[PDB]
């Protein structure tokens, strides 16, 4: 009954510096890396929870390591942060035959810069002209003064490490409310 | 908010563009090497201007975080890099000329042509017809036209525009506060780092020059061997205590004496170990040689060739409507793209190079943390001489057992060594002392040491007492001789042939220590040496991020080139070539000619 599909086999994801994030309730869910911290996934489909968040994004090969708690870098200082009681797993795999192409797919953007790291769950999609210097820019790059987003370029040649990945990541809520997502039992 | 903060962040920006645009360049270029039409000469072209002109501009604005006010010293390595300048502190009309010139002189290397002074219409190339004669004639009247005709031709042609030339690059490296050109092309072994990992660009010639006369005795005995032979070669053409013609010396220039080899053979009736028919009996193709070397490289604990490198590479000529660059080569795109272009053919000699030119990728992939800038061997003369290393031990019989391209109750034959040893010595050990007379007499012609009017007269006074090489006709200042091989008249520096030959046999010698290997230093086959191996990659995967210096130091124990163990590697043949020298002349006159 969960709307896993629409979610894990979307035809576009976000780019990380504007995660999406989609609330599931009230149904019933059915469950490369897989990492879980709060929760045994073995143990999932026994479960019971008020709401599960999936968020998702993409991200380089490089990042996927920084979609954890507790971890620094351009995509957890200034992407997408995840708490240090982090309760949830991170699902990632490869999209390099989804997501690049020959010319350059260049359409994935993470925010390069900005003046102080995101809280968790945090996001941010600002493009305010990031002055790194005393003189203030005017709208205008160059002279100490960058567009804080930045684009991947995913080409089908690249490394491992700079190809292009798909990750989700399960947030599970227990507040007193009535449990809506289970599985058998 | 401190100029280091800046300079790193105008730095991490720079390395996302740079990356992008350098990628784009290595893709465009690579499509032209493997794919050559007229279509793709202008997709590389156009793809390498946008990335030379994107570095240009970038490098302007990298100098607005001086160096004095940064401490971080990787960000200060990384600038010097981008900030590093030339030719753009010229006057425009001058930078214009320069162009014009480097560009004159580069195009009528490659179509000048000379013709033989007896059949007219005969007008060769040097590219596919000078260099045949060069390299397989045996006639001393045939190798004197070309040799000479190539020099009067195409050299003469350049003497005006080599003067000129030196006198912009002198201007421009003292507009960026280097004493001459040389001095210029020496900052490529410099280096600024506290606690005597500094290496200053005059420590270049010391330590070159002190190098060199260790060498002399060896090549002193070489030399007498091969002059020895030659005059068996050519009857009454040589004196046996003058020098060497240098027409007869194997290439163009005497720059390898190694097609001398089979007039010189020590011991005819043992030939030189050749496994080739056994891989062509086991039914192996070029994927087989691949695989073995990436075996090799395995087996002392580097990686594995990335999923990519298989892909992507091409190891056979395509033979299809296709028409590529066979010469060999080891591309590092960019991205972690990691690539191999070689028309291999089920021989012994492209065995070694596969392993050859996998050790330039294992270099590549083992920095490619580093940040963008700093991708790069330590200094110049790095990459081939860890390249080399590979070709070394996979030629060994040891390992040639080990994958059974030997028997295995085979035995090693002393003589057929010495044989193996001498083709090794005219190539490494000849090139030395051509190589360090190049770029002193270019060094010295930047620094105003040697005049015009004395310009191909020190030229052979150089080669005469230096080289032991001797000019077969006389050459007034009409001439411009060193002109006449590829890197001079390319305007490229050539001592990287002497510096990579001296750290190859340092960084062996440091791994067959590690490895604890027996016997003499040839013989010696780092594999399953993991220990060898991850010496070997605790500094490939430096970069450039630390001094050259303190880069050996971490693979050998010195901060110093050392040309011991080359003579370590050859004392075999050493002691080999004195007895065998017992009733020759050792060394030469610089008095007799061919013409006098
Ligand atoms: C390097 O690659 C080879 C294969 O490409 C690895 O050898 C194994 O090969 C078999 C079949 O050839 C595969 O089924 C295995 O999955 C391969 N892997 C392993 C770990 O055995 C070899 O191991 C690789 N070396 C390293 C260090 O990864
Ligand atoms: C390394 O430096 C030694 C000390 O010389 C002083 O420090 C260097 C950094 C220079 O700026 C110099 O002007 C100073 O007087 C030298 O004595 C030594 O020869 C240097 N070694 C090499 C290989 O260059
Ligand atoms: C969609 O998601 C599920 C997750 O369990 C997966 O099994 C399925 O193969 C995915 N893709 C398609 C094309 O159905
Ligand atoms: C080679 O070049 C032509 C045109 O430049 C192109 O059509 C072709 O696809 C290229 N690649 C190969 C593998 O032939």
């Amino acid at each position: 009954l969960c709307p896993f599909g629409e979610v894990f086999n979307a035809t576009r994801f976000a780019s990380v510096y504007a995660w999406n994030r989609k609330r599931i309730s009230n149904c019933v869910a059915d469950y490369s890396t897989f990492k879980c911290y709060g929760v045994s996934p073995t143990k999932l489909n026994d479960l019971c929870f008020t709401n599960v968040y999936a968020d998702s994004f993409v991200i380089r090969g490089d990042e996927v390591r920084q979609i954890a708690p507790g971890q620094t870098g351009k995509i957890a200082d200034y992407n997408y942060k995840l708490p240090d009681d982090f309760t949830g797993c991170v699902i990632a795999w490869n999209s390099n035959n989804l997501d690049s192409k020959v010319g350059g797919n260049y359409n994935y953007l993470f925010r390069l810069f900005r003046k102080s790291n995101l809280k968790p769950f945090e996001r941010d999609i600002s493009t305010e002209i990031y002055q790194a210097g005393s003189t203030p820019c005017n709208g205008v790059e160059g002279f100490n003064c960058y567009f804080p987003l930045q684009s991947y370029g995913f080409q089908p040649t690249n490394g491992v490490g700079y190809q292009p990945y798909r990750v989700v990541v399960l947030s599970f809520e227990l507040l007193h409310a009535p449990a809506t997502v289970c599985g058998p039992h | 908010s401190t100029t280091e903060d800046l300079a790193k962040t105008f730095l991490e920006k720079f390395n996302y563009e740079a990356e992008e645009l350098s990628y784009q360049n290595s893709l465009a270029s690579w499509n032209y090497n493997t794919n050559i039409t007229d279509e793709n000469i202008q997709k590389m072209n156009i793809a390498g201007a946008k990335w030379s002109a994107f570095y240009e501009e970038e490098s302007q604005h990298a100098k607005t975080y001086p160096l004095e006010e940064i401490q971080d010293p990787i960000i200060k390595r990384q600038l010097r890099a981008l900030q590093q300048s030339g030719s753009s502190v010229l006057s425009a009309d001058k930078r214009e000329r320069l162009n014009t010139i480097l560009n004159a002189m580069s195009t009528i290397y490659s179509t000048g042509k000379a013709c033989n002074p007896n059949n007219p219409q005969e007008c060769l190339l040097l590219e596919p017809g000078l260099d045949d004669i060069m390299e397989n004639s045996k006639d001393y009247n045939e190798r004197l036209w070309a040799w000479e005709g190539w020099r009067s031709e195409v050299g003469k042609q350049l003497r005006p525009l080599y003067e000129e030339y030196v006198a912009l690059k002198n201007e421009m490296a003292r507009a960026n506060n280097y004493e001459d050109y040389g001095d210029y092309w020496r900052g490529d072994y410099e280096e600024e780092w506290a606690d005597g990992y500094n290496y200053s660009r005059n420590q270049l010639i010391e330590d070159v020059e002190h190098t060199f006369t260790q060498i002399k005795p060896l090549y002193e005995h070489l030399h007498a061997y091969v002059r020895a032979k030659l005059m068996d070669a050519y009857p009454s053409r040589i004196s046996p205590t003058g020098c060497l013609p240098a027409h007869l010396l194997g290439d163009m220039w005497g720059r390898f004496w190694t097609n001398l080899y089979p007039l010189m053979v020590p011991f005819g009736q043992k030939p030189n170990i050749d496994v080739t028919d056994a891989m062509v009996n086991q039914s192996w193709d070029a994927r087989r040689i691949f695989e073995e070397a990436e075996k090799f490289f395995v087996s002392v604990g580097l990686p594995n060739m990335t999923e990519g490198f298989w892909q992507n590479s091409m190891l056979t000529e395509p033979g299809d409507n296709r028409k590529v660059v066979c010469h060999p080569t080891a591309w590092d795109l960019g991205k972690h793209d990691f690539r191999i272009k070689m028309c291999t053919k089920v021989t012994m000699d492209d065995f070694l190079t596969a392993h050859h030119e996998m050790g330039h990728i294992q270099y590549d992939m083992a920095y490619a943390a580093q940040p963008f800038l700093l991708r790069n061997g330590a200094n110049e003369g790095f990459h081939e001489a860890v390249g080399e290393i590979m070709s070394l031990s996979a030629a060994t019989p040891n390992h040639l057992k080990n994958i059974g391209l030997l028997p295995p109750d085979f035995s090693e034959d002393s003589e057929t060594d010495i044989n193996f040893l001498l083709k090794q010595a005219l190539t490494i050990v000849g090139t030395l002392p051509f190589t360090y007379m190049l770029e002193k007499w270019r060094w010295m012609v930047f620094k105003g040491e040697i005049p015009k009017e004395q310009w191909m007269q020190k030229w052979w006074e150089m080669k005469r007492d230096i080289v032991g090489v001797v000019e077969p006709l006389p050459h007034d200042e009409t001439y411009c001789d060193p002109a006449a091989l590829f890197h001079v008249a390319n305007d490229y520096s050539f001592i990287r042939y002497y510096t990579r030959t001296i750290y190859q046999f340092q960084f062996q010698e440091a791994l067959c220590q590690i490895a604890k290997h027996e016997g003499p230093l040839y013989k010696c086959d780092i594999s399953n040496s993991r220990e060898a191996g991850q010496k070997l990659h605790e500094m490939l995967s430096l970069g450039r991020s630390k001094p050259w210096t303190f880069a050996l130091e971490r693979v050998v124990g010195a901060k110093t080139m050392d040309v011991r163990p080359l003579l370590n590697y050859f004392e075999p043949l050493f002691t080999w070539l004195k007895e065998q020298n017992r009733n020759s002349f050792v060394g030469w006159n610089t008095d007799w000619s061919p013409y006098a």
